[PDB]
């Protein structure tokens, strides 16, 4: 659309491009993201320079952080593990129990949660 | 009671890829399966308590049960709700010359028309039953 | 010192775990005879053997670098976290001795941020190291999480300046790590953990208020930082230590702890000397540079 240069790549959360930053770019010339080790890459991957200007740059889909201090205070525990944190994905599902004691306080569906962009919905017990 | 057995899945390419561990859990209603895949640790799948006998015999020869309640991997429909009624057909299947217990799951949400398929080893679904 | 290090100036030989062990000793040697202007009490005609020494040492090591520019024992095995943390560590001190390929060291760099680092900052190791003994006293499992983010980090931190244009997540992935030993720091219970990530969030300039009173009165003596095991443990652990007073610019707790180095008449070389050898030279050096 122009003969237009662009500068180096935006900058995108989480990730970074595939290759080494330039400082000019050539008109068609094209880069290439990567997300961090479990951050799903939401958009297109390559970005190309096309009229002076770089093409929407991804982002990247937080995964989720189950930690043992989240699991205790909500007096709630992974089901199917022993493990005390869990690093779950964007779309993967994680089933809990309420600890030895406590009865749940939330919905019965809530024990069987999906992780989205960094937010999994954690069921409440109570005794 | 409880045991765990390593499984394997095809990916995006077709090749057989490891997966995770799924968990086998008996208990009073039936047998409740989960899968330990990473992050993801859920619900597979749900038996009653009828299905239990047959349950372990098409797991070790090949054959078909119904399922209460199935879910699967994050790659299928059923991961979030769940369908229910589904049926598991297995057949034994060679990978590099080992033996495992092949069966599909449920389709690959938007697609067209692709169902996902895991593996697990009949050596170690035999010594568990 | 410099009579004594004759041994440390070493021939590099071997695969891409054993090439480092070797590598490393006459790296540091040449690095610390620098700053330390120990030349005259050593000579000028082995500075430029030894400059080969390591040129020769950077180059062997290269035909262990991965297509995804990590580093593994061979090019069939799975990428080390650790290894390729130690080689951006090794590499980011070595650029001002010999040339070393920007790329070689900014690609391992990403690699460990892209493919590594954890959604909380923690820093995995997926492929242990077949050499055990070179990791130094990051061998105990207790605070596994805590002490290789902390290694790692610092690996990220050396290596900041010549990569910072290089590599744009390169400050994220810093301040995720830093997050997570800035909130798991005060439930520490070893000193070489308090040491490891105390150098790591000081050169964040996060080693600040409890945190700094737990790093300080965590050194018995007022001039080590050591817990019961290994003695070489210990002297890598007081090194990280050391590291992080003179980042803090304390002027004031740094004498004992330099006479406590000297003291242990450490002065490297040998079977999982690897760490010991690095850090103890490493600090000591720019102790005097300061």
């Amino acid at each position: 659309d122009s003969t237009g240069k662009c500068g180096p790549p935006p900058p995108i959360d989480n990730g970074d491009i595939t290759s080494f930053p330039l400082s000019v770019y050539a008109p068609a010339s094209s880069v290439e993201y990567q997300c961090q080790n479990l951050y799903q890459l939401e958009g297109n991957k390559r970005i190309t320079c096309r009229n002076g200007q770089w093409s929407e740059p991804p982002k990247c889909l937080h995964p989720c952080v189950i930690s043992r201090e989240i699991m205790e205070n909500y007096n709630i525990a992974l089901r199917w593990t022993a493990k005390q944190k869990l690093y779950s994905r964007t779309g993967e599902s994680v089933e809990f129990v309420c600890k030895r004691g406590y009865r749940l306080s939330s919905r019965s569906h809530t024990l069987r949660t999906t992780c989205w962009d960094g937010k999994l919905e954690y069921p409440t017990c109570a005794k | 009671s409880k045991f765990t057995v390593k499984i394997k899945n095809k990916d995006k390419s077709g090749n057989w890829t490891d997966l995770g561990d799924l968990v086998v859990r008996k208990e009073e209603n039936g047998i409740d399966t989960g899968l330990n895949a990473g992050g993801h640790s859920a619900t597979f799948f749900s038996l009653e308590e009828e299905v239990v006998n047959n349950f372990v015999k098409v797991m070790t020869e090949g054959g078909s049960f119904k399922t209460s309640l199935y879910y699967g991997y994050k790659e299928e429909q059923s991961v979030i709700n769940g369908i229910q009624n589904k049926e598991i057909i297995t057949k034994i299947e060679k990978i590099d010359g080992t033996e495992y217990i092949t069966f599909s799951g449920d389709k690959i949400k938007n697609s067209g028309d692709k169902v996902a398929e895991y593996a697990i080893s009949l050596e170690e679904l035999k010594k568990n039953l | 010192d410099a009579e004594r290090l004759k041994h440390l100036i070493v021939t590099p030989s071997g695969a891409g775990e054993q090439n480092m062990i070797g590598m490393t000793p006459t790296v540091i040697a040449v690095h610390y005879l620098d700053e330390t202007e120990q030349w005259e009490k050593f000579g000028l005609e082995k500075r430029q053997g030894a400059l080969e020494l390591i040129k020769k040492g950077y180059t062997q090591q290269l035909a262990f670098r991965q297509p995804s520019s990590a580093f593994a024992a061979f090019v069939k095995r799975a990428p080390s976290t650790w290894l390729t943390a130690y080689v951006v560590k090794v590499f980011s001190l070595a650029v001002n001795l010999i040339a070393i390929d920007s790329q070689v060291l900014c690609g391992a760099v990403k690699w460990l941020i892209l493919e590594k680092q954890k959604p909380d900052g923690v820093f995995q190791e997926d492929a242990p190291v077949i050499h055990q003994e070179m990791i130094g006293g990051l061998r105990n499992n207790n605070e596994k999480d805590m002490a290789l983010t902390a290694f790692v980090l610092i690996s990220l931190q050396e290596a900041k300046d010549i990569c910072e244009e290089q590599v744009n997540s390169l400050p994220g992935s810093i301040t995720k790590a830093g997050d997570f030993l800035e909130a798991n720091y005060m439930n520490l219970q070893r000193s070489y953990t308090v040491a490891i990530a105390g150098y790591a969030l000081a050169q964040m300039g996060r080693l600040k208020g409890p945190l700094l009173n737990k790093f300080l009165t965590t050194a018995k003596d007022k001039n080590r930082w050591e817990d019961p095991g290994k003695q070489l443990y210990n002297v890598e652990a007081t090194s990280y230590a050391l590291l992080a007073l003179l980042q803090l610019k304390d002027f004031d707790f740094v004498p004992p702890v330099v006479r406590w180095l000297n003291e242990q008449r450490y002065y490297g070389g040998g079977y999982g000397s690897t760490q010991a050898t690095f850090m103890v030279f490493q600090a000591l050096a720019q102790y005097q540079k300061d």
